[PDB]
């Protein structure tokens, strides 16, 4: 069949390799319940696509701080640092805008996931065709797929579908590698890379203090 | 220590012991004692070369008791006076 | 092939001649699919090439130039004394690195759409007249072969090609390990095992790297290593 | 006769079914409850393994894993 | 040809197996009874096997640098080459400037080496099974034979030998393998003991063979 | 012995190893690998491998632990030394001269256990009896020497019952012969009630292993350890 | 992942998951609220 995570075991018999990114990985056996397939399966994707997004806005303006252009700071520091900057903006507002705004969008995305193409029926602001939905977690339509990369060829979608699914569990990893550096390193992520980059041998977890917490 | 007394007692001991289960005065693997101290016969399925019946179990355990007899008797000796 | 790499060996059922020099050596079977095979023929094709120019050229280097070394060629003050243009004519490496990246990525482009697709590309784009036959893939022809000397037995001259390539890889890396150990070039290497061959050879040099940890180059730091960890 | 080891190859599935349905160890209590007195039935008879069944390697299986 | 034995343990080591001496004195490598677990005797030879390879590696390999930095051929001394003070035990010392740290340097062998047994085992459990997955091109050869102690192929077997003495030339390597082994034991108690090297060990004991064995080394 | 956390956090961890590998060894031993009948009526051998492998083996470890940590670390916490200068436990055992600093015959080695010169060994040892004035508890080097016999004479009495090779006592055998005047069949079907009763064999482990508890109780009392 | 689910529905576990809710909603307040006697603010 497809390549699997464990080559030489069987892929779990309740993933038949119709999702994008299916690897046989389910040792748990969390995703048997087809419906509780369909939440998981929303819950990765959701997952991935923050994670992205999160994983860029670190990067990027890190190796711009690297850089020497802007002293953005780092991503462990920018809510105080944004706190100390904004004295007229309180955090309980901020907060209260944030769960209203976030609250909406998502009681839409678990309305549709009750009931699919419910969204559609022109209740916000007439939008019918856009909130329709073409699969479980892959919205579509002219506003969340404004280019059409997914109205053009199956082919095409499915690919894309690959490369959302990996890039959102790479970003994922990266997440916990960056919260799993500033414990160890107290730096940012591009720090640790130039680090790295500057003294290999020597720049290394078990060089940085708390991995190996003995002398040695 | 090749000559002293301790190596004599143990050496004498465990040769003597040996000998002893080699020509059917203790129980063996191959031969075992009744209620009434009678040594019979029994199938205890080991394979050796000797043609008496001796196997490695009865040389390990009547080394044992050679070594257990020889140091009792040299720190009993010890002990009361050599 | 028929002569193999080892006595005793089979060769595996893909490689039974089609190709030169083929000894039936793929011990990690890599070349068991044919479109990976003709990848690595591919790849295989311009690694001999290009260390049999290098060769050539760390050879001739020493003879014009035996006082330069080879591994600090591409210094700035290593460079020859030639005009570059502006206010003094000094080299950059910027623009030269430019020229390099421009000319080879449309080259090397050419020869990988002749790789995806046979006989694809062979027609000059702006001179519609020209063309090259190419008569296999990495055997390009026309042009490329103004002497005509592939007209008489192809395959004994791909076989020589394929063999002096690939002692040309071996020789190449020979020198570069050579260079990083002694710090001199390859012939310099062969006149210290002349001179003193008990007192000179690879059991006196293999635990240094030569090479500085990191040098200058116009403003930049480029860090450096040898291919093994000396000292 | 022979001292040895033998053991039965994969006797019981480890699934999750038999967690699903209490007493099912016991063939009055699988039925499920009517009155009260099958809940404290349930927790009195949990380890009387000889009551569960009557075959002597299953008890002596199940004294070992406990 | 024959070592302790007995009823039961002839019963099944017949000489098919290589190396078969028919020593089973606790009857291990009895079939019946021993189906599931890793007392089966599939894998209780598997186990010999691996651990005479391994043990092979390591008894080359915990005296050879010590005879060549005896004999002058590395520059090292012989006392910082000896076997457990490399850095396997840093209580008994640590080699000093390794290109990386012994603690990176296990990461990376606990990633390589996890990579390299997981593979075996799928091929132990599921056999063939590490031909199928693309694995850069590399499970061509990695389809094994079916024995898992013995894969051979175009890398595992690559010089294709024993043709007509393959079963002599695994009686050959089991009992280099066991000889490995008990090297090894050796090597191990006799660092414990004398707290110098196996070659330091072995010419004292050349040198002066009275002077320098298990007795005299017990006694101080 | 122990001076330190870190020593506790080391035990903690890798008592919970080997609390996982209990949990795994009973899913294991149930579900993958279960024993047989006539496994579990290998009575002679488990009581041999219980005598001489658990209890003898057992003792003879802790003996060890006792004799190569408890004993020189004790040592120095009751000479007055303060714990975080006292060396670490390892460092007695790598450091022979360490150890001969506070008990001489260790310079010795193991010389005088292999030539029957044991009376060597009498500063670590002992056979005191009584209490440390210091402490208050029963002499480390007395509870070693304790540990050490009582693992000799669990290892000799594991070697009673006959299990593959002929020599030992068959229980029932034993059992079957133990009858008088007064007391008819006299042991005759106590084998058979013993390896197909749980019951049975539960009731008398528990009447003994309660009335051990008591007489552990009444023991650390008296003489605290 | 149903007959674990189901497990986890029968009444102990249930009164296990709720108890420690409410147990832990009546702590959490009497930290962040300590000494509640009356009803006054
Ligand atoms: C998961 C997505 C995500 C989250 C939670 C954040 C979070 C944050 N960013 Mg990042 N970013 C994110 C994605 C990305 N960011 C960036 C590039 C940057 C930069 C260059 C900077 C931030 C900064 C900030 C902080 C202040 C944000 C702000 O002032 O909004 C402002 C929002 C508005 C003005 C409203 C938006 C208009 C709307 C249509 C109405 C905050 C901690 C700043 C910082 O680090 O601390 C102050 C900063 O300088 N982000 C890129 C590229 C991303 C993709
Ligand atoms: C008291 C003297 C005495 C003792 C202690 C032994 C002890 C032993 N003999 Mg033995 N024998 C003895 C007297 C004699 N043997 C033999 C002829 C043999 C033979 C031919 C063999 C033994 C072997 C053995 C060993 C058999 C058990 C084993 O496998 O050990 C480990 C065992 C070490 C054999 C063997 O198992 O290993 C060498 C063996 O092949 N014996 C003769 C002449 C018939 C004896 C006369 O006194
Ligand atoms: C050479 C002969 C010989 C002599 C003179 C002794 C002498 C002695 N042994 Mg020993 N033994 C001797 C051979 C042997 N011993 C032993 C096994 C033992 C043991 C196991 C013990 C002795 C003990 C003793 C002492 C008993 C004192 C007493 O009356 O306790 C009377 C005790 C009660 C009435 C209770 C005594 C000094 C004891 C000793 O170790 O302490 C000094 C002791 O525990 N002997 C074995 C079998 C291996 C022997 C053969
Ligand atoms: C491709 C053939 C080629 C080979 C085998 C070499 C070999 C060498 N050059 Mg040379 N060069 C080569 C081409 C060129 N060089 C130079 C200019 C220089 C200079 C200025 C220097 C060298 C130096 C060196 C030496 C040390 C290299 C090193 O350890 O750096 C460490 C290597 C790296 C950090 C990586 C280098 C390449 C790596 C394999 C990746 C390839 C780069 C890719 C484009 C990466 C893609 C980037 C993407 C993400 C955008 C070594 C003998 C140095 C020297 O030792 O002289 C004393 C030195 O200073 N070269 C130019 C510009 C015209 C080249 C044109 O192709
Ligand atoms: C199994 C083989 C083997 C291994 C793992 C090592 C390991 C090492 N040697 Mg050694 N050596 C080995 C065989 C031999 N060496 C040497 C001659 C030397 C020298 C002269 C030196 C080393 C040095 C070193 C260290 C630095 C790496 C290096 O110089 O590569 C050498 C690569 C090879 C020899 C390839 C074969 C490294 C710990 C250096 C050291 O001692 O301190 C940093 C050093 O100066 N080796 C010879 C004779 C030619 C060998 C046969
Ligand atoms: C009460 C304890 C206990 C008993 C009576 C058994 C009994 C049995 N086990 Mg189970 N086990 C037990 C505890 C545990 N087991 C297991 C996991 C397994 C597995 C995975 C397997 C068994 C197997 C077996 C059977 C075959 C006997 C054997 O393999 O020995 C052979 C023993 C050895 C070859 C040596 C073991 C190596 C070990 C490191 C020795 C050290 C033990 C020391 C006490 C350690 C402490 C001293 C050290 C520090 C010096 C037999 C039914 C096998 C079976 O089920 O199929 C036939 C089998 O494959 N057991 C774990 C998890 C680690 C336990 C805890
Ligand atoms: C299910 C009952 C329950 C509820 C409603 C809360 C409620 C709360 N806890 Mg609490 N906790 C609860 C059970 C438990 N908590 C904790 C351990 C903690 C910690 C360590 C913290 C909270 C904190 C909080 C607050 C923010 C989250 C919130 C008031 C946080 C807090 O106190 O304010 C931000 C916080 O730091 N909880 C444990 C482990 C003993 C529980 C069992
Ligand atoms: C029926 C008997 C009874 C009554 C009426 C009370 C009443 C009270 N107790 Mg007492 N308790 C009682 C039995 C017992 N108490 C205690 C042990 C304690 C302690 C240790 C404490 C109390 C406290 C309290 C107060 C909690 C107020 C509160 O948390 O508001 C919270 C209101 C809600 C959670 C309403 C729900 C709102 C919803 C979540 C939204 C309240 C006056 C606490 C107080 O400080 O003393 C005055 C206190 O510290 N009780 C024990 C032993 C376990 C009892 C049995
Ligand atoms: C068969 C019989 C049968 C019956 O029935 C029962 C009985 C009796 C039980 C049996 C017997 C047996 C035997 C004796 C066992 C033992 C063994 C051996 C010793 C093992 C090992 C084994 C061993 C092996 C693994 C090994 C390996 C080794 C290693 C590699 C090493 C490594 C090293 C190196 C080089 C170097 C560096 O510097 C360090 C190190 C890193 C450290
Ligand atoms: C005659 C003959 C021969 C020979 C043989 C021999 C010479 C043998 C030997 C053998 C021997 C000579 C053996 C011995 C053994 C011993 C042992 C086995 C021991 C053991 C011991 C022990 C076990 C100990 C213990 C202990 C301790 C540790 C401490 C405490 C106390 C005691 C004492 C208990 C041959 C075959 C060649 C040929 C034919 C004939």
């Amino acid at each position: 069949d497809r390549q699997v995570w464990f080559p030489g075991n069987a892929p779990a018999p309740h993933l038949d390799g119709s999702l994008p990114g299916d690897f046989g990985f389910d040792p748990l056996s969390l995703g048997s319940d087809p419906q509780l397939l369909k939440w998981f399966q929303q819950a990765e994707l959701v997952h991935g696509r923050t994670a992205m997004t999160a994983v860029a806005g670190i990067l990027f303006p890190a190796v711009a701080t690297k850089a020497g252009v802007v002293n953005i700071p780092q991503w462990y520091d920018a809510g105080s640092v944004w706190v100390q900057n904004n004295p007229n903006f309180p955090f309980a507002a901020l907060l209260f805008i944030q769960i209203i705004l976030t609250g909406w969008v998502e009681t839409k995305r678990w309305l549709d996931f009750k009931n699919p193409g419910s969204q559609a029926d022109g209740s916000f602001l007439g939008v019918t065709d856009d909130f329709k939905g073409v699969a479980n977690g892959y919205p579509g339509g002219k506003l969340f797929d404004p280019f059409g990369l997914s109205r053009g060829s199956e082919g095409q979608l499915q690919k894309y579908q690959e490369n959302e699914i990996k890039n959102g569990r790479l970003a994922m990893v990266a997440f916990l590698g960056f919260i799993a550096q500033h414990a160890a390193t107290g730096k940012g992520p591009i720090d640790n890379l130039a680090d790295h980059l500057a003294n290999p041998t020597a720049v290394t977890f078990a060089t940085n203090g708390v991995s190996l917490p003995f002398v040695h | 220590f090749i000559g002293s007394t301790t190596n004599l007692i143990i050496c004498s001991s465990t040769a003597i012991f040996l000998a002893a289960g080699r020509f059917g005065l203790t129980p063996s693997a191959n031969r075992l004692a009744s209620p009434g101290l009678k040594l019979s016969p029994n199938n205890s399925g080991l394979q050796t070369g000797d043609p008496a019946g001796f196997t490695a179990t009865d040389v390990l355990y009547l080394g044992t008791i050679g070594h257990v007899v020889g140091i009792g008797s040299i720190l009993g000796l010890k002990a009361i006076g050599a | 092939g028929r002569r193999l790499w080892a006595p005793g060996v089979e060769a595996p059922s893909y490689l039974n001649g089609e190709l030169a020099g083929d000894y039936g050596w793929d011990p990690l079977g890599l070349g068991a699919k044919p479109e990976a095979l003709k990848w690595y023929r591919q790849a295989e094709l311009v690694h001999a090439r290009w260390a049999m120019l290098a060769v050539a050229g760390i050879l001739a280097q020493e003879i014009v130039k035996p006082g330069v070394f080879f591994y600090n060629a591409g210094l700035p003050e290593n460079l020859p004394g030639i005009n570059f243009g502006g206010p003094e004519g000094k080299v950059n490496l910027g623009g030269l690195l430019a020229w390099e990246f421009l000319l080879f990525h449309w080259v090397e482009v050419r020869r990988w759409q002749d790789i995806k697709k046979k006989d694809s590309v062979n027609q000059d784009p702006i001179f519609k007249g020209n063309k090259v036959p190419n008569p296999e893939l990495g055997y390009p022809g026309g042009i490329f072969d103004p002497f005509g000397f592939s007209k008489g037995n192809f395959k004994e001259v791909q076989t020589k090609e394929i063999k002096n390539g690939r002692l040309a890889m071996v020789a190449f890396v020979g020198f570069i390990i050579q260079a990083q150990a002694t710090g001199q070039g390859p012939l310099a290497n062969l006149g210290a095992h002349l001179a003193n061959p008990f007192g000179n050879n690879i059991t006196k040099n293999i635990g240094t790297c030569a090479i500085p940890s990191s040098v200058d180059v116009q403003g930049i730091t480029i860090p450096l290593t040898c291919l093994w960890p000396g000292h | 006769k022979k001292v040895k080891i033998v053991v039965d190859g994969n006797p019981v599935e480890t699934s999750f079914e038999r967690w699903a349905k209490p007493g099912h160890f016991s063939r009055t209590l699988s039925k499920g409850p009517s009155t009260t007195t099958w809940i404290w039935n349930l927790h009195a008879d949990a380890h009387d393994f000889d009551s569960h069944t009557s075959d002597l390697e299953e008890i002596s299986r199940k004294v070992f894993s406990a | 040809t024959l070592l302790f034995a007995s009823d039961q343990s002839l019963s099944y080591l017949t000489g098919a197996l290589p190396a078969d001496y028919g020593f089973d004195p606790l009857g291990l490598l009895d079939p019946e009874g021993k189906g599931a677990g890793f007392v089966s005797p599939a894998w209780l030879q598997y186990s010999e096997v691996i651990h005479a390879r391994w043990a092979m590696l390591g008894a080359a390999g915990c005296i050879a640098p010590e005879i060549l930095a005896t004999a002058g051929v590395i520059p090292q001394t012989p006392d910082e080459v000896i076997w457990f003070k490399s850095g396997v035990i840093p209580p008994a010392g640590v080699y000093d400037k390794y290109w990386l740290d012994p603690y990176s340097l296990f990461f990376i062998e606990v990633i390589l080496v996890q990579f390299a047994e997981l593979r075996r085992w799928q091929d132990f459990r599921n056999p063939g099974s590490q031909g199928k997955q693309y694995f850069l091109g590399l499970e061509e050869v990695l389809k094994g034979s079916g024995d898992p102690s013995y894969p051979g192929g175009q890398f595992f077997n690559l010089f294709n030998l024993g043709k007509s003495d393959l079963k002599e030339l695994k009686t050959k390597e089991l009992k280099n393998g066991r000889l490995a082994m008990l090297a090894v034991f050796g090597y191990g108690a006799q660092a414990v003991i004398t707290a110098e090297g196996p070659f330091k060990n072995l010419t004292d004991h050349l040198s002066d063979p009275t002077g320098h064995n298990i007795l005299t080394n017990f006694g101080h | 012995g122990i001076t330190s956390e870190l020593q506790l956090y080391s035990t903690a961890i890798g008592g919970l190893v080997l609390a996982a590998a209990m949990f795994f060894a009973g899913w294991f031993h149930y579900h993958k690998a279960a024993p047989k009948l006539e496994w579990f009526q290998n009575v002679e051998s488990m009581l041999n491998h219980h005598l001489a492998g658990l209890l003898g083996l057992g003792s003879l470890a802790w003996a060890g632990h006792q004799i190569h940590v408890s004993l020189p670390i004790n040592k120095l916490l009751d000479a007055g030394v303060d714990p975080k200068e006292i060396p670490l436990p390892h460092e007695f055992i790598l450091n022979r001269d360490l150890m001969a600093q506070l008990y001489p015959s260790f310079s010795k080695g193991l010389a005088p256990f292999f030539t029957i010169n044991w009376s060597e060994y009498s500063d670590f040892l002992t056979f005191q009896g009584g209490l440390n004035p210091v402490t208050g508890g029963l002499w480390l080097s007395d509870q070693a020497h304790h540990h050490l016999a009582i693992a000799v004479l669990f290892l000799v009495a594991g070697h009673q019952y006959r299990t593959n090779w002929g020599i030992g006592h068959s229980i029932k055998e034993i059992l079957e012969a133990h009858k008088g005047p007064f007391t008819g069949e006299g042991h005759k079907g106590l084998y058979e009630i013993l390896t197909t009763s749980w019951h049975a064999q539960l009731a008398i482990n528990l009447a003994l292993f309660g009335s051990l508890s008591i007489i552990v109780a009444h023991h650390m009392y008296s003489m605290p350890p | 992942m149903k007959n674990f689910t189901t497990y986890l529905s029968t009444a102990p576990v249930v009164a296990l998951i709720w108890f420690t809710f409410t147990a832990g909603l009546l702590i959490e307040i009497n930290r962040f609220f300590p000494d509640p006697l009356v009803f006054s603010f």
